[PDB]
């Protein structure tokens, strides 16, 4: 393991996202933590979500800050699992 | 005290062990099961308790004992201190994760109550240490935020102390203990940096003293092999070092980050020079130091590139200083396995420097650097010298090959800095490796090094002049090495080449040596990307592999792929010399194992190679052939009785008859496959997966009569006793509906066919998911997922569906809860699923009448929560995931 | 069990060149990625996280695009040519296949080519967005 900074900044991927879930719904408890430099909320087959989204935080105490905060969030329905989206190292 | 018949049989018995370290009588056994004179092995057993219970039964905790817990603790500890090793630590841990609790000055009377002599260190040590993990995973019930914040706000305690502790000792004698303590010490630190995050500033004192302790583990020795002691101590040391400089707000503090890494820089050059010697004392050292500069300027890029061109004279130098131990370090002499360990460190730096500038004057800048990089990749892509004739083991042999491809991508990446320019320096280094060769026949490393650098840029005048090298060098002369690479490296430039006529020249002849199975790779890339060019040739080469094949000398597994190129080249033929060429090269492969038609275990050999030689020589062919097959129909009925009771020659003759079969959709092969399936049936695995394949592409009565009777043998099959021929069963029961399930969506008017006894076939497809197969209930799911689909569609199918639409659930609940393992839950989730968007009314009480109005869906689940679940379940039909939750939640309340 | 394996790769080897676009997601949770285009050779790696192998290896099991073949489906072409190849436990596939509503029709099973083509768009969209915010450009 080991969290990387990326280009824009620390990036956690999202698990366990609603599949009705919309970029207001992640936007919503993520922007507490700190301004998210970006989002992202990847659709297929007409189905709305695809379950995961790369939230970016400008910072690394607020992508942790969220990342261990949000990580038993319960929004629309579905609990989710944020992560360090990339890592350093095998 | 069970636990120790477990310790003799750990893996295949644990359950019941684990579950009682969750019942509360963990709390009273613990402490009893780990007493004086008991055994060592359920006394770590009685301290994991304490600990799993401590971080994950603090809800089940007494707050009025909460101190009690801790004098318990205290207790142990002072008993298990001298006692068994495992055991304290545990103890330790378990008093750290306790405290851990308490946060939200406990920290402080922590270290104050500690601060026999040596060992007490040990434990505060370890037990300081073992808090800010603990912190990371301990549920504490409180906000994650707080229980960060409440112990960062004693990092400098802890540092401070280590640090006052460490210069102590930099006046005492260094005991054996002092080593390891101060290791705990050094190591303490390190997790707390990684773990909670403290200002770079504040580190340059604690740097500095680990530098010195660092050299005095270093110095003696020189005059270079240390005990392990200074070793484990010394890492430790570069390690925390490490965590100190990468920590994720560093980068902020250019002022904290240049002091410190000036101070890595020159008190760890000298180090870095004596181990640069070659009679090697530790390799273990200059790994970590080459580590440490390597990673401290990843976490800082903005420094080390502004100091490049903004130029800021303490950076310039730094910078290159820096690069220069790292160039040094990528330079570093021996192979990598063996001599010096250090190479991948550099090639993880330079790829960081590379895609940063990627992402000014910087790429200017790093050219001469990049420039000079690729030699020395070349010098360390030099395989070992036979001189020491390999006296390594595979393993480094295997690693080496490893390391090679690392260093290859090195190669690529320099590329996008001199889209040509590499290939200069490569041809520098192959007109060296000339007067190499020249001087002395014998230094054929650096021409296969030299090789192995073009090809490794074969993925993007001077790459001629490789070609003619090539031709040029006399492979006969040299070791079989150059042989191997030489045709290797031109299978790789296929495209460039589309010179044609050598590289034959080189292949075949590569053919001829004892790396027959790399010509053939190359062969086969030239075949498949440069057909056309080679039509001239194919007349020849397809005559040249014939014969190549006839000697036995070639390897089988290999002589496929030339099957392959044979095939290729045979596209590339003239009409009047195809089938003559055919037959002079398919003849044999048939009579051959006509022969063996005669009527073993040498024979099955045999078999397979000729069965899997037309397979290939088919697969390639299809790019007709219907009149070879046509023919030979026959002779796989044949082959299917002598291979009745071995699927191996089985699956390798299906295969086969498959590939060929293939050229017909684009029809008389219909017929024998009837035949041969008829025979093929008259029930393993690769049977029925023909079948399914031949059904699939005649999308009427070919299809479904073989379909038909693909169903009624299947259940002969499946009439072996249900309770263990059917656990035997797995393969083809997976197999069997992972085919139905195919040939439903593709080919579906086919649930059309009122012939079809589903209810029978339900009738097993509901046990296999109650199997005891790991994953083969899926097919049985995925089976049952998809008629549901369908069968929404179909009066027809959609009675089956109605029948067994209470059953099914039912049999889904069953295993959920009660029968399937607790990891193969979430495969239910999709019947389930499939099951409200074409039946949502009847799923709604099918469900509420097995889990609402039942006795059991399980005895121990609630009532309360069993109806919620039926609830949720029955609710959602747009997501699976959700499904998987809602089911797994009760899997586990259900299960207990 | 640890075999988990992804690759893809979709080019063209034409007289103007090799135009292409192909990834891959290592079992050590390395993901290199190259793209070359003719509106430049991008080069791109880096380790996802646990949990990116995870959905990666999630939107394969729902899509059952380990049951399908290409047995009946299109071999590359003059045109194009597409790979895929996945491994999870002990289950390994690899496809091959042209690039390309009526061509898939007219192939032997166009529900095998629509789910295949539909998760290479799955994990396309994927691959994208990773790499489009660690480097900031995804390719055009």
């Amino acid at each position: 393991p080991g969290p990387q900074r990326s280009v824009e900044g620390w990036i956690l991927f999202v698990t366990s996202i609603h599949e009705e879930a919309q970029e207001d719904e992640i936007q919503e408890k993520f922007c507490d933590y700190g301004e998210i430099k970006n989002i992202h909320l990847n659709d297929r087959r007409t189905g709305f979500s695809k379950g995961y989204a790369l939230v970016e935080y400008e910072t690394h105490k607020q992508a942790l800050a969220a990342k261990e905060a949000l990580n038993g969030a319960e929004i629309m329905g579905q609990t989710i699992q944020v992560d360090w989206c990339f890592v350093k190292g095998p | 005290e069970a636990v120790v018949s477990f310790y003799r049989s750990n893996s295949q018995n644990h359950e019941w062990l684990t579950d009682a370290e969750a019942s509360p009588q963990a709390w009273q056994f613990s402490w009893q099961l780990m007493q004086l004179g008991k055994s060592q092995e359920v006394q770590f057993f009685g301290a994991i308790t304490l600990h799993s219970k401590l971080m994950k039964h603090w809800h089940e905790v007494p707050p009025e004992n909460r101190e009690e817990l801790k004098q318990k603790i205290l207790e142990s500890i002072v008993r298990f201190a001298g006692g068994p090793k495992i055991v304290l630590n545990r103890l330790c841990i378990s008093l750290g994760a306790y405290i851990v609790h308490m946060l939200g000055e406990e920290v402080i009377n922590t270290f104050q109550n500690q601060r026999s002599a040596d060992v007490q260190l040990w434990i505060m040590l370890e037990v300081l240490t073992a808090i800010p993990e603990e912190a990371q995973v301990i549920h504490t019930s409180v906000k994650r935020v707080v229980l960060r914040a409440e112990i960062a706000k004693r990092v400098q305690l802890v540092i401070h102390t280590v640090e006052r502790y460490l210069k102590l000792q930099m006046n005492r004698v260094w005991d054996a203990e002092a080593y390891s303590n101060m290791n705990r010490a050094v190591k303490c630190v390190g997790t707390w940096i990684k773990n909670i995050g403290y200002t770079i500033e504040g580190c340059v004192t604690i740097t500095a003293v680990l530098l010195e302790v660092v050299h005095k583990c270093y110095w003696p020795c020189i005059h270079g092999c240390m005990t392990a002691d200074e070793n484990e101590l010394a890492e430790s040391c570069l390690k925390t070092m490490v965590n100190i400089i990468i920590q994720p707000d560093c980068h902020n503090y250019p002022k904290t980050a240049f002091v410190l890494i000036k101070m890595f820089l020159d008190s760890l050059s000298e180090i870095t020079k004596t181990e640069w010697k070659r009679e090697n004392d530790n390799e273990d050292i200059i790994v970590h130091i080459y580590m440490l500069f390597v990673s401290s300027v990843e976490r800082h890029s903005t420094l080390l590139l502004s100091g490049i061109t903004s130029a800021d004279p303490e950076l310039s130098i730094l910078v290159h200083r820096i690069v220069q131990e790292i160039l040094h370090c990528t330079d570093k002499p021996g192979i990598y396995p063996v001599e010096e360990s250090c190479s991948t460190m550099a090639l993880a730096f330079w790829y960081m420097l590379q895609d940063e500038v990627f992402a000014h004057k910087c790429w200017e800048y790093i050219k001469p650097l990049y420039a000079h990089l690729t030699r020395i990749l070349v010098r360390k892509s030099e395989q070992p010298d036979e001189k020491s004739l390999a006296k390594w083991s595979s393993d480094d042999l295997e690693c080496f090959r490893c390391y090679r491809q690392d260093i290859s991508d090195t190669f690529m990446y320099c590329y996008d800095v001199l889209n040509d320019y590499i290939l200069e320096i490569l041809a520098a280094m192959l007109d060296e490796a000339i007067a190499d060769l020249q001087r002395h026949p014998t230094h054929w490393t650096k021409l296969e090094a030299c090789i192995y650098s073009f090809q490794s840029v074969a993925e993007h005048r001077q790459i001629p002049r490789l070609m003619r090298v090539l031709a040029e060098i006399p492979y006969e002369k040299l070791n079989v090495k150059l042989l191997g690479t030489a045709l290797e490296t031109m299978g790789s430039y296929c495209n460039w080449l589309m010179y044609i006529p050598p590289a034959i020249n080189l292949l075949v002849r590569g053919l001829n040596s004892s790396m027959s199975a790399q010509a053939t790779l190359g062969l086969k890339e030239l075949c498949r990307d440069c057909q056309l060019q080679l039509k001239p040739y194919a007349d020849p080469l397809l005559n040249a592999c014939h014969a190549s094949l006839n000697t036995g000398r070639m390897k089988n597994s290999d002589s496929v792929r030339l099957m392959f190129s044979i095939g290729k080249l045979m596209s590339l033929l003239r009409p009047e010399e195809i089938p003559k060429y055919l037959d002079i090269i398919v003849s044999p492969c048939f009579e051959e194992l006509q022969a063996i038609c005669q009527a073993t275990p040498a024979a099955r050999i045999r078999t397979i190679f000729r069965l899997n030689m037309i397979s290939t020589l088919f697969s390639s062919l299809n790019t007709p052939v219907l009149l070879v097959m046509q023919r030979t129909m026959p002779i796989f009925k044949r082959i299917a009785e002598m291979w009745v009771e071995e699927i191996d020659v089985l699956e390798a003759a299906c295969s086969a008859m498959k590939h060929a079969i293939t050229n017909l959709r684009s029809q008389p092969m219909l017929q024998d496959l009837c035949l041969f399936i008829v025979a093929s049936f008259q029930c393993c695995a690769p049977t029925l997966e023909i079948s399914k394949t031949a059904i699939v592409m005649f999308f009427k009565p070919l299809m479904q009569q073989l379909l038909r009777e693909f169903i009624q043998h299947s259940f002969k099959l499946f009439e072996s006793t249900p309770e263990q021929n059917f656990s035997n069963i797995s393969d083809t029961m997976e197999t069997f509906f992972g085919c139905l399930t195919q040939i439903i969506k593709k080919i579906p008017q086919v649930l059309e066919d009122k012939t079809l006894a589903y209810d029978r076939l339900v009738f097993y497809a509901q046990r296999g998911m109650t199997l005891p197969e790991s994953g083969a209930i899926r097919n049985s799911i995925q089976f049952l997922t998809h008629f549901v689909m369908q069968s929404r569609n179909h009066a027809h199918v959609t009675e089956v569906v109605l029948a067994t639409g209470e059953q099914t659930l039912y049999t889904a609940m069953m295993c959920v809860g009660y029968l399937t393992p607790r990891s193969q839950v979430d495969k239910f989730a999709d019947i389930l699923l499939a099951m409200n968007r074409k039946y949502a009314a009847e799923m709604a009480v099918w469900m509420k009448s097995l889990m609402s109005t039942p006795n059991f869906p399980t005895q121990l689940i609630t009532d309360a929560d069993k109806t919620r679940y039926t609830a949720l379940i029955i609710k959602e039909k747009v997501n699976k995931r959700l499904l998987q939750q809602h089911l797994s939640e009760m899997a586990m309340k259900t299960r207990g | 069990t640890e075999d988990f394996y992804l690759r893809y790769y979709v080019g063209h080897k034409g007289k103007f060149g090799h135009e292409f676009l192909e990834f891959e997601f290592r079992p050590d949770g390395k993901l290199r990625y190259a793209n070359n285009s003719n509106y430049t050779m991008i080069r791109k790696e880096a380790f996802v996280h646990q949990s990116v192998m995870e959905e990666l290896k999630r939107i394969i099991i729902d899509s059952e695009i380990m049951q399908e073949d290409d047995l009946p489906w299109p071999p590359p072409d003059r045109v194009g040519r597409q790979e895929l190849e996945i491994v999870i436990g002990d289950e390994h596939i690899s496809f091959t296949t042209s690039k390309t509503l009526v061509d898939v029709n007219r192939s032997k099973d166009p529900e095998g080519l629509r789910c295949f083509y539909y998760l290479v768009q799955d994990l396309k969209c994927l691959v994208f967005s990773l790499i489009g915010l660690h480097f900031k450009i995804k390719p055009i």
